[PDB]
């Protein structure tokens, strides 16, 4: 539902989800779109 | 701590360390290899998505907080037990 809305708002607004309360499935993070940049910078984008 | 051999102008990427090691690492052991971390199940062979470097860059510049500064360790590993010694301090010969 985060990842596949259709009104993206603008920069200037950044909307912002809370995410809480579940078990964080991660294979959908990687099959989804072929991607463009996937720099991860404080976890380890594997060891999630 | 070692500031000005570690650091200069526009950074320096010189050092390295690693994070992606198929296992631990034993004592005293040295794992000096460049193999791709193998995530999921793939055979994949080099950089991008799901294909990481084991070891990334330990880039240090002038300018970072003291834990982000450049310290240089030296450990000293001794072995004092029951066989014929090398180094020793100061000795005085009194005869027997
Ligand atoms: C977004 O949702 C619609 C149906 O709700 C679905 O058909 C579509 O495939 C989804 N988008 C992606 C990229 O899968
Ligand atoms: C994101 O957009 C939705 C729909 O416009 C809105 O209900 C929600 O409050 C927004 N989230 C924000 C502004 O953090
Ligand atoms: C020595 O080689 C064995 C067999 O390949 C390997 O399991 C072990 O980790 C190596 N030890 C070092 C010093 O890396």
């Amino acid at each position: 539902e985060v990842f596949n809305a259709t009104r993206f708002a603008s920069v200037y607004a950044w909307n912002r989800t809370r995410i809480s309360n579940c078990v964080a499935d991660y294979s959908v993070l990687y099959n989804f779109a072929p991607f463009f940049a996937f720099k991860c910078y404080g976890v380890s984008p594997t060891k999630l | 701590n070692s500031n000005k051999l570690d650091s200069k102008h526009s950074g320096n990427y010189d050092y390295w360390y690693r994070l992606f090691r198929k296992s631990k690492l034993k004592p005293f052991e040295r794992d000096i290899s460049t193999e791709i971390y193998q995530a999921g199940n793939k055979p994949c062979k080099g950089k991008g998505p799901n294909c990481y470097f084991p070891l990334q860059s330990y880039g240090f510049r002038p300018t970072y907080g003291v834990g982000h500064q450049p310290y240089r360790v030296v450990v000293l590993s001794f072995e004092l037990l029951h066989a014929p010694a090398t180094v020793c301090g100061p000795k005085k010969s009194t005869n027997l």
